Formats: C-alpha cells, structure tokens, sequence
C-alpha cells in the first residue's frame, strides 16, 4: 500500500541529451526534467540514477551536465569559460573538481525533502486532520509566549536578556561542560527558567483536543515548563525531550530528589547542595564559595562537586531515555507531522523532521518560516490565532476558557507563496 | 559532537577522494562507464530508496530512525552561498487555479 506515487518519477528516455558538440546552446534542461531527475534519484537510488541517465560509453563532460540536470549551477569561473568554448576533452584537475561537485550535488538532493505536490494548501491541511488517526506534534518555546514566558531565540527572547549581562555565547549558560566547571553561571539565570503554575494556552488545548478525538499519536515538547500536563495531555502521549524540573540530581553522588526541594535555593541564587556530599565539599571549599580562596581544592575536584542539578537537558548532555524509546516506535507509524513554535535548531529533536517517511505531510505553525526545512505547508503567525482558525474550519471545539470568545473571532489568510500563508486578525 | 546528545546544529575523506580519483585516472586519456560511476558512488553515503522501501525517510535513510544520532544529513542538505555549487529550488504543485 505505497502512497508514494506522488513521489514516483517517469522513467525518461535513454541517456542524457548529449553524446565539438553544442558549445553554446548545449543539451539544455527544463525544471520538469530536473525535478524528475531529483525524484528519480530519490526513488531508485544513486546507482540506478547513474546507470540510466548516463550513456553506455562516455567522456568527462557528462559529469558537468549531471550537475545541470539535477538543477545545479557550477560557480567556478575559470571552469565555466573553459566549458562554454571547448565542446578526453577535460583536464585532469577540472575532472576532479567536477566529480567532487557532483557528489555534493547528489548528496544535497538525497538529503533534501521533496514537497508533496498534492498538499500545498490550508484546505488540504484541514481535510487531512479529519482523516488522520496518528498525529505527531512537535512543540517549541513559542506555544508558551502568549502566557508571558518569552521564547529562547526571539529578539524579545531569553538569550537576548542574558546577552545583556554579558557572555560571548549566551547558550553556554545551558552548557553541560561549563556547568561541571562553573555551576554558578547557570544558577545566576536559573530563576528565569523556573516554570509558572497551572496555566496553558489555547494551542495546548488544541493538542488536548486531538488526544480526545483519538487522533494524537504523541506530543514531543522541547519545553520544560510542564504546561502540557496541565492542559490534560496524558503521560503516555507526552514526551519532554529536553527534561523537566520535576526532579534534580547530585552530579557527584547521583542522588535523586523532588525538584521543588531546590526551587527556593534557586529563587535566592544559592547553590543547591547535596546533603550527603556536603561533608567532603566543605573540605575542598571551606570558606563557603557557594553563592553568586581555592587553595584547598585539589586538581581532581571541580566547583560542581556535591552540587544538585535540575533534570532538564543541558547542551552536551544526554536526552531522557524515554525520547529514544519513543522515536523508535513512533516515526514510522505516524501519518502526519505538525511543528509548532520552534525554530528547529537543536538536535536530535530537529532531526525528527529528517527521519520521517517520505509520504508523510509536514506542516509548520510558527511566527517565522523555517528555511532549512522543506514544509509542505507553513502557516506564518501567532499559533493561538492559527489554532482557533483551524479549529473553526473543522467544526471543532477547543477545550479552553478563551474558546467561547475565540470561536467567533475572524482571521485573514493571505497566501504569500505556494504552501505559505500569513494568518492574522 | 557526542552522539544522541543535545547539540546546537546551527574531513580527511575529502583529500582521500582527490587522491583516490587521480590514481585511477592519470594512466588513461579515455575514461570508462564503470570507472566513473564507481568513482562517483564512493563519495555518496549508504542510502535506501522508495522502491526498496516506501518507509524510506525524506533524507533517504541517510538520517533514519536507526542512524539519526550519527546523522550527517544536516551537513549535506546545507549548502551555503559561500559554497561552490548553487542550488535551484524546484517545486511544482497540482492546482486548479
Ligand atoms: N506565539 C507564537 N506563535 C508561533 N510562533 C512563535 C510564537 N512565539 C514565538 N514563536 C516562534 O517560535 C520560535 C522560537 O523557538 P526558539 O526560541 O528557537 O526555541 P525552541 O526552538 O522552542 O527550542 C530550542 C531549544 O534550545 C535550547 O536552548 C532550549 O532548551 C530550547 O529547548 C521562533 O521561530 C519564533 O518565531
Ligand atoms: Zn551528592
């Protein structure tokens, strides 16, 4: 039952259009031929692509045209003019400069998603919602901004706020290596990332709604605020890929305790200290340097000795096992993918978008386009607006307080390109 | 760059290729089919295709459910304006417009 017909190419006729031969004109290529090539490549593999599209006997000049055939232009000036005029024909150097660039080209296509020609529009997305029994939703920081929590990377964002306390890379604040060397860096800003209580946006309730209708396969969040659980999302449906403040752990003795136990300490910018390591720690740090003379601290002891750390995932640290267990049973079995409120810059979570089956429609809901991903449909704007709008068109009811006011609210969808819409009010 | 670890996503093999090509090439002024194909195919990572499996990933299982932690797909799919090649985006829709 392969649904990949949309991605299946039409086997072209014979080797390429070349075999002095056509120095200026050349065996020109059209977008349909190029796109069909890319499809052929991705459909049959590189081997078959190479065998068919090339003559049974040849020269090094096809190497340049396979590049043009795949819709690439070789930007090397000295190389261009040589080819324009000339017509083994090619030099040894250039012939290598070619083969390389072909491999890059092939790899770029093999590693690039091809958008579905039959899913470009808002109605498509709506109709799909009705038919979809397995929906995989990936949420970022954006879904929470409407609650006052700023996102990480917006101009109004977290990284900007602390960039004004000074640091070269404000992301180092969440760096694991640095935490081990200097836990003070993280704990200085830690209060800023403490989760608020018992609140959620309309968008959370949208995911809640999908779960009630039985359409929700899983919700993967990069968010540590734990708002998902409050909106009603169940433990089996939810994965916090980046960890949570639920618990904390001593980085020396590996003890585990309820996260709330360190919340006051964090509010006061004090180092949370493990009770059981506090003995040896006091020998290495007699003076009480824990706050925001190291002579007694041996080379094998770092500042993080005997320090608790929240179970959220730092850069360079390992994601929760639950993530790995879930992706392995999820990606293949999913018929739809929606990305909401994430720049998609942080791996492995971002690679979900690259590891999913080719026929699965991909939809983006965000205030910005994601340029490094190929999304079948991208609705640009506030995700609460966009949630209300879509819920209307399905004749659906979002289980949120702000629904009764929103259900009548009217939104404008302006198409700026194919598969691209700007949703406002 | 540790595998399966949270990382902000956003080379001896290169010279190995230049060496490996110049070797099979220099003694000949007429290149072959099986020669050049095999010369290309060794610069392309292991991959599957849609006929061999419909469940093939959008990156052709170069990044798949099994290898995603080691995924090089992010590297290949990014070719910057600084790079040698220029990439032409091609998208066609089936529309009643
Ligand atoms: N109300 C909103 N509606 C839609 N999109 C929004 C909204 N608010 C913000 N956005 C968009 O969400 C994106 C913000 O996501 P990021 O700030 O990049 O953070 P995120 O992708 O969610 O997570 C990345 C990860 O990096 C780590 O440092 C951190 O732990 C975080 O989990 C931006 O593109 C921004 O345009
Ligand atoms: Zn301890």
């Amino acid at each position: 039952s392969m649904s990949n017909d949309v991605l299946k190419p039409e086997t072209p006729k014979g080797p390429i259009i070349i075999s002095s031969n056509g120095i200026f004109y050349g065996p020109s290529f059209t977008k349909r031929e190029s796109l069909n090539a890319r499809m052929f490549l991705k459909y049959y593999g590189a081997h078959k692509f190479l065998d068919t599209y090339l003559p049974e006997d040849l020269n090094s000049l096809y190497i340049y045209y396979l590049i043009k055939l795949l819709g690439f232009e070789v930007k090397d000036q000295a190389l261009i003019g040589t080819i324009n005029s000339i017509v083994d024909p090619l030099a040894k150097k250039q012939t290598v400069r070619l083969i390389k660039d072909l491999q890059r080209a092939i790899n770029k296509v093999l590693c690039t998603r091809l958008r579905l020609s039959n899913f470009f529009t808002i109605d498509h997305f709506i109709q799909k919602l009705h038919t979809a029994r397995k929906i995989l939703v990936l949420t970022g920081a954006g879904v929470s901004t409407s609650l006052g929590i700023p996102d990480f990377r917006s101009s109004e964002g977290f990284y900007s706020k602390i960039k004004h306390l000074g640091l070269d890379d404000p992301q180092d604040v969440f760096n694991y290596n640095i935490f081990m060397h200097d836990p003070s860096v993280f704990y200085n800003i830690a209060n800023m990332v403490l989760p608020p209580e018992k609140i959620y946006s309309p968008l959370h309730s949208f995911i809640k709604m999908l779960q009630m209708k039985g359409k929700l396969l899983r919700n993967y969040t990069q968010n540590i605020d734990n708002l998902e659980s409050y909106a009603g999302i169940s433990t089996d449906k939810l994965v916090q890929c980046h960890g949570s403040f639920a618990t904390a752990t001593c980085v020396t003795c590996h003890w585990n305790l309820p996260g709330e136990r360190i919340f006051n300490k964090i509010r006061n910018l004090e180092l949370p200290l493990c009770p059981y390591c506090y003995k040896k720690r006091r020998e290495y740090f007699p003076e009480g340097y824990n706050n925001k003379s190291m002579s007694e601290r041996p080379p094998y002891i770092l500042n993080s000795y005997g320090v608790l750390k929240p179970d959220i995932t730092f850069f360079g640290e390992a994601l929760p096992n639950k993530f790995h267990k879930s992706i392995r049973e999820d990606i293949l079995e999913c018929d739809l993918l929606i990305c909401i409120g994430t720049s998609l810059k942080v791996a492995p979570v971002s690679e979900i978008v690259n590891m999913v089956p080719s026929h699965v429609p991909q939809v983006l809901i965000n205030r910005d386009p994601v340029k490094h991903a190929e999304f079948d449909l991208s609705l640009l704007g506030y995700c609460d607006d966009i949630a209300a709008m879509v819920a209307q068109k399905c004749g659906w009811t979002i289980p949120h307080k702000k629904w009764n006011d929103l259900k009548n609210k009217n939104f404008k969808s302006q198409e700026k390109d194919k598969g691209v819409y700007v949703v406002t009010s | 760059t540790h595998p399966g670890k949270m990382e902000l996503v956003y080379r001896k093999s290169d010279r190995e290729l230049t060496k490996n090509i110049l070797w099979r090439i220099a003694d000949k002024t007429t290149y072959d089919k099986e020669t050049i194909t095999d010369l290309i195919e060794q610069g392309i990572p292991k991959h599957s295709y849609l006929s061999g499996n419909p469940l093939t990933s959008v990156t052709n299982d170069i990044c798949s459910v099994e290898n995603y932690e080691t995924s090089s797909a992010f590297f290949y799919q990014q070719v910057h304006k600084k790079d040698r090649l220029q990439y032409l985006p091609l998208y066609a829709v089936s529309t009643f417009e």
